[PDB]
């Protein structure tokens, strides 16, 4: 059986009703438990049976569904609920949900760092494409050289939501070697986000 | 209280093995399967077998038969999970599991998990370099810059930014785990632009674990 969980992002405010689904091919399933994993924890068993809450959990959590359809909601949202939900069929568990804490949308400030002499002097090159302070998550990056797309030469990471602001902040880093990186001129990351309306480039000439 | 204690982060090199504990208390080890899941960075959830305490039963998925083997001490009530002929992409947490549900084995109760990574690396400080701020890196009149800290292991490493005296518009990244065996990371901090030709910017890169501490002035 398969388990296929939306969404994959859930943006909510504070003290809103939220509802996770998680859906079971095989369409025979009477059985279904929910999971809350944080950052850096172990799961921890929310919801069994579909609709039994484990002891010491909050009354806002509750599960439903029968067949091939399941829920996993709290009423309200408390912040301590922001986390990553998982459900579970037998040995299979859903994607995962993670619960985000929404912020009117904001667009990435976008900043490029060339690769410093230092590095040079090494043999590699660290290109290097900030994103700073946006909301929601979802952003893409890629990265053009001399207007050649690059792929599987990039990697990137993602922090935390700020506490204070809840906005994100991505670093992309495109490594190439001294000798690649001095055959070409031209060095851009472009930005898609839905707070920008097209695509933003920055770039800058070797 | 039902408790499962795994054992401490592993180090491995890749072809090597590792083998994992499960110490169990708080209830009849023998009643409930014993099952282990692994999470891959930044990933889901994926079982990888269960096993019964009472006679060393086991069941495995298709994709690990013949990688793993599950075993137990039942006079210690501890549970093993050995993994064989490791690969980079075994790098991940693994969990011990137990259902405390009666008559059902799939309801978990989670170990603090167990973190392996698999790295020709041994430990190695890393290499710090600017990230300058530029004409690039400036938006209305806030500029970025900040720190490259690559090639080293294993995990820590702490940034801070002159001393700790700069704190707000820091944002250091998650360490990402290259080909190499070796972390990488960068940190940054956004300042006024004004600022660039009076203020002095310096990161401190300590790395604990090869006792290396690295102070970069960053300059435009």
């Amino acid at each position: 059986i398969q388990m296929t969980q939306s969404p994959v992002t859930l943006s909510a405010s504070i003290g809103d009703r939220v509802t996770i689904t998680c859906r079971a091919s095989q369409r025979i399933d009477n059985w279904v438990a929910w999971y809350q994993q944080k950052p850096g924890r172990a799961p921890k068993l929310l919801i069994y049976k579909a609709s039994i809450l484990e002891t010491g959990v909050p009354s806002r959590f509750s599960g439903s569904g029968s067949g091939t359809e399941f829920t996993l909601s709290i009423n309200s949202l408390q912040p301590d609920d922001v986390a990553t939900y998982y459900c579970q069929q037998f040995e299979e568990f859903g994607r995962g949900t993670k619960i985000d804490i929404k912020r009117t949308v904001a667009a990435p400030s976008v900043f490029i760092f060339p690769p410093s002499d230092e590095q040079l002097k090494s043999g590699t090159a660290s290109v290097v494409c900030l994103l700073n302070n946006f909301y929601p998550r979802e952003a893409k990056v890629q990265w053009k050289v001399d207007n050649a797309l690059q792929s599987g030469n990039s990697q990137e990471s993602v922090t935390e939501q700020d506490s204070k602001d809840s906005t994100y902040s991505l670093s992309s880093t495109l490594t190439l070697s001294k000798a690649d990186y001095e055959k070409h001129k031209v060095y851009a990351c472009e930005v898609t986000h839905q707070g920008l309306s097209s695509p933003v480039t920055k770039s800058f000439n070797r | 209280q039902v408790q499962l204690v795994e054992s401490g982060t592993q180090f491995r090199r890749p072809g090597a093995s590792v083998r994992l504990s499960c110490e169990a208390s708080g209830y009849t080890f023998i009643s409930s399967f014993i099952h282990w899941i692994r999470q891959g960075p930044g990933q889901g959830l994926e079982w990888m077998g269960w096993m019964n305490p009472r006679h060393g039963a086991v069941n495995y998925p298709r994709r690990f038969q013949g990688k793993v083997t599950m075993t137990r001490d039942t006079s210690i009530d501890t549970a093993y999970m050995e993994l064989r002929d490791l690969r980079s992409d075994d790098t991940a947490m693994y969990f011990c599991v137990t259902s405390r549900t009666k008559d059902y084995d799939w309801d978990f109760v989670w170990g603090q998990g167990t973190l392996v990574v698999v790295s020709s690396a041994s430990t190695k400080g890393p290499s710090v370099f600017p990230l300058a701020p530029s004409s690039k890196s400036t938006s209305g009149g806030t500029a970025a810059l900040g720190c490259l800290v690559k090639d080293y292991f294993p995990e820590p490493v702490t940034v801070s930014w002159n001393s700790g005296a700069l704190t707000s518009g820091v944002h250091t990244f998650p360490a990402v785990l290259q080909s190499s065996g070796l972390y990488s990371l960068s940190s940054v901090v956004t300042v006024p632009s004004s600022s660039l030709g009076t203020q002095t910017y310096i990161c401190n890169v300590n790395h604990k674990p090869s006792n290396t501490k690295v102070d970069k002035k960053v300059e435009p």
